[PDB]
């Protein structure tokens, strides 16, 4: 059979992958500290990559890309986009951002804010007046779903295998709000399932793709693929092809794959904005089954075989 | 991309390529530890021979 | 003219020692009888090759070496080998009973009974030198002699030759070429005891030499002879400057000045290319750019690790064969844009380059093909600390249950030395993390 | 580390020791007269390990034969290779030991032990570099068990810095001689825990089961069991007797196989079990690790391996051997301890044993060996709680307390194996 270990009990996605692998009859789970394994479902923090690919006769695969946090840390993502000639800051899809410390950019953030304050502008910060971590411009003109006059965000799941093929899951989820947008309370401003809990328009405050594409047709005379999905596919390609030389395991002694969660924002001019890249994302209940099995089909069994597709291969 | 100190001869040459400027125990102490280990060995052997003696 | 003395300890040290000296004689035109028809100063001279060979009145060129082993099986190969006529019996030293893969047995029990004999044989070579530079020490981490006796010899050499430099060539242990389950114990004990006495040490992981011999030479089950003749090529390029005319790394002190900024972090990473199978009657000859590019591929370095996730402190490029500077600079400019080469902010981002016009020499009928140009890179990167963590973790697994510890205590060692040497390795791992951020 | 000194005591000890020399003399090309008529040189390169060389290019084993009655040593001197042994190295008495540990260890045996030590000293004094000693004996009788352990204690007193190795045969009710066998075996194990570096446990219950169930022998004989024992003994000394990359010796063996001083009782295994169709490499590995191929009646699936060592003989693929060993490890990794990295060692020898085109021999330090001591412990306590048959020993000067001690140390050993199994 094949051998795998489990090192993250809080993984809702791989809890199903480790359970689906056990339903194969050809995979068996070991103790979390057993060195002899083919596949590791490792821990989020301080994963010991340096101890992989040194066991004779073992082809070892892991569900994380070492060095992939440069894209998943808000402070390092900003730095990556500003200092990468492949992106060169001039990219048209990432909001103007600045990194500050409590080198620093406190001097350059206030400079561009002066040309802005004279006119309007409202910024946001996490980890209208500037006197009141990373700071980026708040999209004051989002796209609102009717009826309701509410905002939302789009979550896309992307899978990158050991060959660095980029697979975009066909099924997305819109994590919508319930309260009308008020550009004057922060419940109508932040789109999160936990903060929302509510559930008047759609169940769980999450609208899937077939419904949103029908809304775009009846309300805007366009399709989800033309108005939004093309841009999303471009951003996914651009970010992952940028760091490829830094994390690729093409000639390394072990192999990597990782599932990513891209969070996008759409404005009233049907322009797609990248908010952040999640390295440890969850999933929707109506999609836990199809996605997790796709992982095994394309990512796990692609290296460890056994006895249409749901992903869109983003060529490059 | 600067090259400096080119030294040629009949067997070859060498140089430097710069791309960016920059931003004991004594003999007795040894013998002391060595003789200490030999004593611990001698002690452990004396206990065995004393054990076999009983 | 300043002399260098080589010292080979244990099985690994002696066998690798044979490979190197065989190659030296080929590169310098010295036959197995010590005769050198190119030398015209018979009986003396101050040439570059005299740093490793002395001369007799009859015309023999004798290596400035000494071979030591606590058992005699391996050194008897030298006394009956092709180059037997090269060495003098006083240069070969053998015991009766090896260290049984036990550090404490090689350092304490058996080390104390033979240390003075070896120092007296070394003193005889030094006396015949006018301007001694230091010593080159070959040995293994995993063997009981290579780890336990080496650390005793390095302690005493510091005492008797306080001002002399000492370089190491060490073999890091790997299960693909394994010999004992306690190799992690011996590795830590000797690294802890040798550290303050070594000015610069080049580690070679047997897992890396094993994979290269399989991938590039198409050798299913590599042998020690295969491993060593590839390791000799690496050694010959690191010491070529001491034996040939040149201006880069012409004495042992230059290695520390150009590769070691911090004393404790003195383990440079070596990378070599091209390794081409001699079974191919023809193979495209790689260019300067191509072989330089391969110095940043993990599959070509002597210690498997990812330099992409570390920071550099120093870098040296040593070329042999048909190479001219113009091409070297073109390749360097090309590599700075393709790859990620990040130095520490308190070190210059440069490369020291040396070129020897004599192309690499290969053993006739061996496994390596003759090439027209080759390169060995020496870089002091923090990425090599991955190998310390791999090894430290295996030490922790066995020590938590005190497994096998009684074999060392029974030799006079105390349990406290285990945790002492282990805490030192923890400090070494911490020092790399401070430098790598 | 060169010369080994062999010793065989008692009936069982001298019968398996006899077959051992008969087997290896044949592998090295040494005829019954001590002359060499081989074809290769690999059989002469390390021959000094077990043989002395006499003038006239004769090879004489370095062995000492001991027994308290002459019956068994007479049959050896009249056997196939009886003429090969040095005449001086026959040391024996007349009273016998009556299957009584106390007689071999305290009364009858004490009179003869000094003479044995004189011969040992004579052999040791001629060794360029003596490794240690190996002893063959059973634990269920009197001479090999009671006097055998007395010798081990005395040899350790004169040669405390040499390795002590034994082949010890465990008693079983399925092949029993007397009802007091548990008494004798419990008293010997206590000694073995203290005074040996390595002990191969040859279980008579496992040998019987193999002959009955696998070899299809309805009524097995001691000859049948010793055929299995001699095959095992030849396999576990291959790396000592032939030139190889390994270059094994008794000290490196102990250093790499014994993580804790007391737990030095090994479980041996062999394959194939003795027709003209040679086995494939996958067949060897599979059989070698099966319970039906173990020489001690313990289920390895009831415990975990601390360390393992295996040798393959014949002309086979090293790549295929590696591919099969790494396969069994990674497919049964639940029965190996995690806290000893790389605890499975493999080696190959080009010379196959006589008759077979290739074979494989297995040495295991498993915690399942506790099932053997439990078995012997329960049999001991059932009699002891009624003081049954004790008069045979109290009549030799022993006290009840000495029994309570050996039993107590035996149970401690069982709980010590259970400690490292969890
Ligand atoms: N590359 C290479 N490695 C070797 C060679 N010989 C031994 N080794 C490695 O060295 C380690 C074993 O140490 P040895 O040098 O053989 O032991 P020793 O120094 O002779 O000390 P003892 O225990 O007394 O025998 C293992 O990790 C081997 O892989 C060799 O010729 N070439
Ligand atoms: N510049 C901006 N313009 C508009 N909305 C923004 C914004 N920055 C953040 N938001 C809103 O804030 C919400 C959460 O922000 P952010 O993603 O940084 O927090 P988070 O990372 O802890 C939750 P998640 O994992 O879903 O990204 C998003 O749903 C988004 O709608
Ligand atoms: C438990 O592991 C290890 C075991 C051993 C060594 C190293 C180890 O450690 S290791 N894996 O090299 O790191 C070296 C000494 N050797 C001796 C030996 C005697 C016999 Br016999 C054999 O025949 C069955 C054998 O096998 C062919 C080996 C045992
Ligand atoms: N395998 C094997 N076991 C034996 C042999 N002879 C005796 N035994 C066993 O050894 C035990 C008896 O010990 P024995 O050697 O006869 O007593 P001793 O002569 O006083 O040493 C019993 O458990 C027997 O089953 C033999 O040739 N082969
Ligand atoms: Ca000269
Ligand atoms: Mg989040
Ligand atoms: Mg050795
Ligand atoms: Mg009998």
């Amino acid at each position: 059979m094949y051998t795998f270990v489990v090192r993250d009990e809080n993984s809702s996605v791989y809890a199903e992958v480790s359970r689906l692998l056990l339903a194969t009859g050809q995979w068996k789970r070991l103790r979390k500290d057993n060195p002899r394994f083919n596949l590791m479902l490792g821990e989020r923090n301080r994963l010991p990559f340096g101890r992989l690919g040194h066991e004779p006769g073992l082809v070892q695969l892991v569900n994380y890309y070492r060095g992939a946090d440069k894209l998943c840390r808000k402070a390092s993502l900003v730095k990556l986009i500003k200092t990468s000639p492949e992106l060169s800051e001039s990219c048209t899809w990432f909001p103007e951002s600045y990194v500050i410390y409590p080198t620093d950019e406190r001097e350059v953030f206030l400079a561009a804010y002066n040309r802005r304050r004279e006119g309007g502008n409202v910024w946001i910060a996490k980890s209208s007046e500037a006197s009141e971590h990373v700071i980026q411009k708040y999209l004051e003109k989002p796209l609102l779903l009717e009826p309701g006059h509410r905002k939302f965000d789009i979550r896309s799941w992307v899978l990158v295998d050991h060959l660095y093929n980029i697979y975009l899951y066909r099924e997305g989820v819109l994590r919508t709000s319930s309260e009308p947008y008020n550009s004057a309370d922060k419940t109508c401003h932040l789109t999160n399932h936990c903060i929302q809990k509510y559930g008047r328009y759609e169940e769980g405050n999450e609208m899937f793709f077939e419904e949103f594409n029908q809304y775009l047709m009846d309300a805007l005379n366009t399709t989800l693929e033309n108005s939004i999905l093309l841009q999303i596919k471009h951003i996914i390609r651009s970010c992952l092809m940028c760091i490829e030389p830094a994390i690729s395991t093409k000639h390394l002694h072990y192999q990597s794959f990782q599932l990513f969660g891209f969070d996008f924002m759409v404005d009233e001019e049907l322009k797609v904005w990248l908010i952040e890249v999640n390295g440890a994302p969850a999933c929707a209940q109506k999609l836990y089954a199809e996605l997790c099995q796709g992982i095994v089909d394309v990512a796990i069994s692609s290296v460890f075989p056994l006895a249409t597709s749901i992903f869109i291969k983003l060529h490059h | 991309m600067e090259v400096i100190e080119l030294n040629k001869c009949t067997s070859g040459q060498s140089f430097e390529v710069i791309l960016k400027p920059p931003s004991d125990p004594s003999l007795e102490e040894i013998q002391k530890k060595l003789e200490a280990a030999e004593e611990r060995r001698k002690y452990q052997e004396a206990e065995l021979l004393k054990h076999l003696a009983e | 003219m300043r002399e260098c003395i080589s010292i080979h300890v244990g099985q690994a040290g002696v066998q690798i020692g044979n490979a190197c000296w065989e190659l030296y004689c080929l590169e310098h035109g010295i036959q197995p009888d010590g005769q050198m028809p190119s030398d015209k100063t018979i009986g003396g001279g101050d040439d570059s090759f005299n740093t490793f060979f002395s001369e007799t009145g009859a015309g023999k060129h004798v290596p400035r070496a000494v071979f030591v082993d606590l058992e005699p099986t391996v050194i008897d190969e030298v006394r009956t080998g092709t180059y037997r006529q090269l060495f003098h019996p006083e240069q070969l030293i053998t015991g009766k009973e090896d260290a049984a893969n036990n550090y404490a047995r090689g350092h304490y029990t058996i080390g104390k009974e033979i240390i003075d004999l070896v120092l007296d044989r070394i003193r005889k070579l030094a006396d015949q030198c006018t301007g001694l530079q230091g010593f080159l020490v070959f040995h293994s981490f995993g063997g009981g002699t290579g780890s336990g006796f080496t650390s005793l010899l390095m302690e005493r050499l510091s005492v008797d030759y306080g001002k002399k430099s000492k370089l190491e060539f060490s073999i890091y242990p790997a299960p693909q070429v394994s010999t004992a389950v306690v190799e992690p114990y011996n590795s830590i004990l000797t690294t802890h005891t040798t550290l303050e006495h070594s000015d610069c040490a080049f580690m070679v992981d047997n897992e890396a030499i094993y994979d290269i011999c399989r991938r590039n030479l198409d050798i299913e089950r590599p042998t020690y002879t295969n491993l060593n003749r590839l390791i000799s090529q690496i050694v010959s390029s690191i010491t070529a400057s001491l034996r040939f005319d040149g201006a880069l790394n012409v004495d042992l002190t230059e290695f520390q000045t150009n590769l070691v900024p911090y004393p404790r972090i003195h383990f440079p990473l070596a990378t070599y290319a091209p390794v081409i199978s001699a079974e191919k009657a023809y193979h495209e000859q790689l260019s300067v750019a191509e072989i330089t590019n391969a110095c940043f591929e993990p599959a070509n370095q002597m210690v498997k690790c990812d330099p992409r996730h570390g920071k550099y402190m120093a870098c040296c490029l040593l070329y042999r064969g048909d190479v001219v500077p113009k091409d070297v600079n073109a390749a360097i400019a090309t590599i700075k844009t393709k790859r990620s080469i990040q130095f520490v902010d308190w070190c210059p981002t440069g490369f020291k380059v040396g070129i020897n016009y004599q192309p690499p020499t290969v053993v006739p009928g061996g496994d390596l093909a003759k090439v027209q140009r080759a390169v060995c890179m020496l870089s002091n990167t923090t990425a090599i600390a991955e190998a310390w963590a791999r090894l430290d973790h295996k030490f922790d697994l066995m020590y938590a249950k005190r497994a096998f510890v009684h074999w060392y205590v029974g030799e006079g060692m105390e349990e406290g030395e285990f945790s002492e040497a282990r805490e030192d390795m923890a400090a070494l791992e911490k020092d790399y993390e401070e430098v790598g951020v | 580390m060169r010369e080994i000194v062999h010793i065989q005591a008692g009936q069982c000890g001298n019968q398996i020791g006899a077959k051992f020399w008969e087997v290896i003399s044949d592998e090295h090309g040494i005829d019954p007269t001590g002359s060499y008529h081989g074809d290769s040189d690999l059989q002469l390169e390390r021959i000094n390990v077990y043989y002395n060389e006499a003038t006239g290019n004769k090879y004489v084993p370095r062995a000492i034969l001991v027994d308290l009655e002459p019956g068994t040593m007479d049959s050896v001197r009249s056997g196939p290779f009886g003429q090969i042994f040095r005449p001086d190295n026959f040391v024996f008495g007349q009273s016998g030991a009556g299957n009584n540990w106390a007689k071999g260890h305290y009364t009858e045996g004490a009179e003869l032990v000094d003479s044995v030590l004189d011969v040992v000293r004579k052999e040791s004094e001629s060794c360029d570099c003596l490794q240690g000693f190996q002893l063959t004996h059973s634990l269920g009788g009197g001479t090999g068990s009671g006097m055998g352990t007395l010798l081990i204690s005395k040899i350790r007193e004169e040669y405390p810095d040499r390795i002590m190795n034994t082949f010890s045969v465990m008693p079983s009710p399925k092949v029993s001689d007397t009802v007091v066998e548990p008494y004798n075996a419990t008293l010997s194990v206590h000694q073995l825990v203290e005074n040996t570096d390595e002990t191969y446990c040859i279980d008579n219950e496992a040998l019987y089961d193999i002959c009955f169930r696998t070899l299809k022998l309805t009524t097995p004989t001691y000859g049948d069991l010793n055929h299995l024992v001699s095959a095992t003994m030849s396999g576990v000394t291959t790396c000592l007797r032939f030139p190889g990359q390994l270059n094994a010796d008794l000290r490196k063996l102990a250093v790499n196989m014994v993580p804790f001083p007391r737990l030095h009782f090994f479980m041996p295994g062999f394959a194939p079990l003795t027709q003209y169709r040679a086995l494939t490499v996958p067949e060897l590995t599979q059989q070698m690790f099966d319970s039906k191929n173990m020489m001690a009646a313990c289920d390895p699936r009831h415990g975990r391996y601390l360390t393992v060592a295996a040798i393959f003989r014949g002309r086979m693929s090293m790549k295929e051997v590696d591919e099969q060993m790494l396969n069994v490890q990674n497919k049964n990794s639940s029965y190996f301890v995690e806290w000893i990295p790389n605890n499975v060692k493999t080696a190959v020898c080009d010379i196959p044993p006589r008759g077979l085109k290739m074979s494989a021999t297995f040495i295991g330090n498993s915690t399942a060996i506790q099932e053997l001591f439990k078995r012997i412990s329960e049999q001991f306590t059932a009699m002891f709680r009624r003081k049954a048959f004790l008069h045979w020993y109290t009549g030799e000067g022993m006290d009840e307390m000495e029994f309570t001690e050996a039993e107590s140390n035996m149970n401690d050993l069982v709980s010590e194996y259970q400690q490292y199994q969890d």
